[PDB]
RNA sequence: GACGGAAGGGCACCACCAGGAGUGGAGCCUGCGGCUUAAUUUGACUCAACACGGGGAAACUCACCAGGUCCAGACACAAUAAGGAUUGACAGAUUGAGAGCUCUUUCUUGAUUUUGUGGGUGGUGGUGCAUGGCCGUUCUUAGUUGGUGGAGUGAUUUGUCUGCUUAAUUGCGAUAACGAACGAGACCUUAACCUACUAAAUAGUGGUGCUAGCAUUUGCUGGUUAUCCACUUCUUAGAGGGACUAUCGGUUUCAAGCCGAUGGAAGUUUGAGGCAAUAACAGGUCUGUGAUGCCCUUAGACGUUCUGGGCCGCACGCGCGCUACACUGACGGAGCCAGCGAGUCUAACCUUGGCCGAGAGGUCUUGGUAAUCUUGUGAAACUCCGUCGUGCUGGGGAUAGAGCAUUGUAAUUAUUGCUCUUCAACGAGGAAUUCCUAGUAAGCGCAAGUCAUCAGCUUGCGUUGAUUACGUCCCUGCCCUUUGUACACA
């Protein structure tokens, strides 16, 4: 009843192509 | 763990006191009447003396579970 | 196959002398029932917690004084037992309120 | 971040209040219990400290 | 209350699964058990999601207790954006 | 109570100037951009933030405080 | 009912008698007034304010004063605003300050804040004469009430009383009352008695080993946290027992009771407490409380924090104390004996022992979460042998200089300790006034509370241990009837 545990939904949602990261020139 | 009787037994005595002061202020309207704390192997117990009882459990659960868990997160039980 | 000796140490402490000592005196028949051997429940001197304070809470009136106590009462019962006995006996005999403590080794 | 706002409470009055009301005046210190005369008697008989002399 | 919003998530979210809060009464604490903020910005967090409902308090000895209420449920329902029937401290565990 | 002592000249807050941010971004012909207001060598300012530029002075704003960048 | 500056009875070392030991005088300690001050935070003023608010304040405490910060001003709406609502800061100036407080300069931050109104929020701000709760006082007291009956139209009264007795409305007795309940008693706790019960290497004895010293004649005096055996008198605490003013005798309505004698651990409620009815107070406490009404205040804050000062300030008045005036003594050697206690985990409490140091202390280790280690707490008065010899003396230890140490971030207005020096008043205290009846008074230390450090205070504790009553109403205080009242907010 009033499944999906958010405690571990994070954990099955955990899959990726959430994020960007490039810096540094000069 | 380590502590002295003399130390251990007044803890255990404010122990009581905090515990019932808490179920006094937070179980009113369900007619709360006091408390005894067993300490066991592997379990401390708490057993909830009021009236009106069916309040205290909540929909299968929900409000003594919000106790515990408040009960536990203060007094830093695993 | 199993059980040798272990030389143990159960100690009792606790401010409730009639369940204090039902604990106590219940060992000593749950153990000769079932023959070991032992020194008996050892009473150690009962210790007397005072506290000493003026009723008031303010200053005013003749200096009324007040002093509670808390009494503890500790024993100790040394058994020489295998491990399912005392195992056995640690889970029963619970009482809320009496601290048992169970420690081995005469080292 | 605000290495403007705290002085050392390490010992005397101002390092300890009572567990129940936070005063630091007339605390009962003994047996590690850290409660205020005014609180301790009533709370005396839920630590377990009882009158019989 | 003056925070950023990192610190506010770890608060509102971690409300959310374990359903239920304490904090000591002492500001000044500078990091909260269990939590990765200053006290402070946990009392007055709560203080913040008390008043527009969605949590009550209670006080006791200098431990502030904080009950996620069903009504707060949707508003960090929608502040963490989780989908409707996600959690709380709603899940009977296993066989306990 | 003795209610108001106070000898004159009350004190004011900070006032955070406006400053219609940066244009600060010079481009040269369309659309070469030379970017002014050289930025920040420190791994927590992934070079986004630049550096205040006054006398004796090339600061990180970024940085709180930390780290006095000299030229 | 309450009250009287009327009458008659009681009761008590917060009353006297009989005395003890004192206070009142002195030096200092400590509180209250006063004055002083930037501030010297404040409550309380007969018993029932004045070492009381556990109130021994260097910061903290903290309320006061001289100054500096912060919002930790929830939430609703509104405005502002992604072309930026707002946040923060390096160095400098500034500042007590290495506070971006403010300011220069100019990056940074991204809807968390800002401004405003409404609403709230904290406050050791006011109000104890708005309250809860608690406490103190009357009260070292003995009073409160219903059933059946009796008296009164009624409110009510009788019961619940002249006397006697008791610590007690405790009873005896008398009796239109009879028979009960609350409160007193009972009860509970502690200190006393067990060679009877159950045992105990965390308590202790006798035996034996193993072992030392002296005498030798077999003895005497010790060592040995298990080399063994046994015991529970001593210590411990469970269960019981024991006393009921017993037996006998004087006295007495020969009634409750009382007094003496024997026995007894114990016969003053066995001693000391804990509990304690109905009622009253404008008793104290909003400064213990995240107990609270209302009022005040709420960003140049009465919020809060930080820096420094103050609560200790000194012509003086009052109260609790400490130490004294010496020969029942100081001092120096030597003897050398208690009890109630406490004691360190996510930490630095209680400390043995060995060194170093005159001392205070330091340093190296160690036992203890404790009947196990500190500790036999080898405490102090005290007891013993000497020195001094009545002289402000070697009695007395104020004031003060100089040095060394500990506690703490900090010791200056000197926290404490030690050393040398300085060597005051005080030659028993006017009028006054306090406390007390047996292991009590007084003398004497100790543990605990507070406590980083500081007890001349307090709560308890044991040690040494009397004199004089064992009565009364004269003084003071309070109860009780009678009686008067036009009081009943009494
Ligand atoms: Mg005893
Ligand atoms: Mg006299
Ligand atoms: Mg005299
Ligand atoms: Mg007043
Ligand atoms: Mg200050
Ligand atoms: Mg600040
Ligand atoms: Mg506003
Ligand atoms: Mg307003
Ligand atoms: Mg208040
Ligand atoms: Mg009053
Ligand atoms: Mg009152
Ligand atoms: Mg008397
Ligand atoms: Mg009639
Ligand atoms: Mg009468
Ligand atoms: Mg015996
Ligand atoms: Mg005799
Ligand atoms: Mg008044
Ligand atoms: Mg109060
Ligand atoms: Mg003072
Ligand atoms: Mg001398
Ligand atoms: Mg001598
Ligand atoms: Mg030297
Ligand atoms: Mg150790
Ligand atoms: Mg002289
Ligand atoms: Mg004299
Ligand atoms: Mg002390
Ligand atoms: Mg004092
Ligand atoms: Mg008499
Ligand atoms: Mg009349
Ligand atoms: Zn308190
Ligand atoms: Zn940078």
């Amino acid at each position: 009843a009033k499944k999906v545990e958010l405690d571990a939904e994070r954990i099955e949602t955990a899959e990726k192509e959430a994020y960007v990261p490039a810096t540094k020139v000069k | 763990a380590l502590i002295s009787k003399k130390r251990k037994l007044v803890a255990d005595g404010v122990f009581y006191a905090e515990l019932n002061e808490f179920f006094t202020r937070e179980l009113a309207e369900e007619g709360y009447s006091g408390v005894e704390v067993r300490v066991t192997p592997t379990k401390t117990e708490v057993i909830i003396r009021a009236t009106r009882t069916q309040d205290v459990l909540g929909e299968n659960g929900r409000r003594i579970n919000e106790l515990t868990l408040l009960v536990q997160k203060r007094f830093k039980y695993a | 196959q199993q059980q040798q000796i272990i030389k143990i140490r159960i100690t009792l402490t606790s401010t409730k002398v009639k369940q204090l000592e039902n604990v106590s005196s219940n060992i000593v028949k749950n153990a000769e029932q079932h023959n070991l051997v032992k020194k008996g429940p050892v009473r150690l001197p009962t210790k007397v917690l005072k506290i000493s304070t003026r009723k008031t809470p303010n200053g005013e009136g003749s200096k009324t004084w007040e002093t509670y106590e808390m009494r503890i009462h500790k024993r100790y019962i040394d058994l020489e037992a295998p491990v399912q006995i005392v195992k056995r006996i640690t889970q029963i005999t619970i009482e809320p309120g009496v601290d048992v403590e169970v420690v081995v080794a005469s080292n | 971040e605000n290495v403007w706002f705290s002085h050392p409470r390490r010992y005397g009055k101002g390092s300890r209040q009572c567990r129940v009301c936070s005063s630091h005046t007339g605390l009962i210190r003994k047996y590690g219990l850290n409660i205020c005369r005014q609180c301790f008697r009533e709370k005396a008989n839920d630590i377990g400290f009882n009158k019989f002399r | 209350m003056l925070m950023p919003k990192e610190d506010r998530n770890k608060i509102h979210q971690y409300l959310f699964q374990e359903g239920v809060v304490v904090a000591k009464k002492d500001f000044n604490q500078a990091k909260h058990e269990e939590i990765d903020t200053k006290n402070l910005y946990v009392i007055k967090a709560l203080q913040s999601l008390t008043s527009k409902g969605y949590v009550k308090t209670q006080f006791s000895w200098q431990y502030y207790y904080y009950t996620l209420t069903e009504e707060g449920v949707e508003y960090l329902r929608e502040y963490l954006n989780l989908p409707e029937h996600i959690v709380p401290g709603t899940y009977i565990q296993e066989r306990n | 109570k003795k209610v108001y002592t106070t000898p004159k000249k009350i004190k004011h807050k900070h006032k955070k100037v406006k400053l219609a941010v940066l244009s600060y971004y010079k481009v040269d012909a369309e659309g070469k951009v030379t970017k002014l207001r050289r930025e920040c060598s420190n791994p927590t300012c992934g070079a986004g933030v630049f550096l205040a530029n006054h006398k004796d002075r090339l600061y990180c704003g970024k940085c709180h405080s930390v780290y006095k960048v000299n030229a």
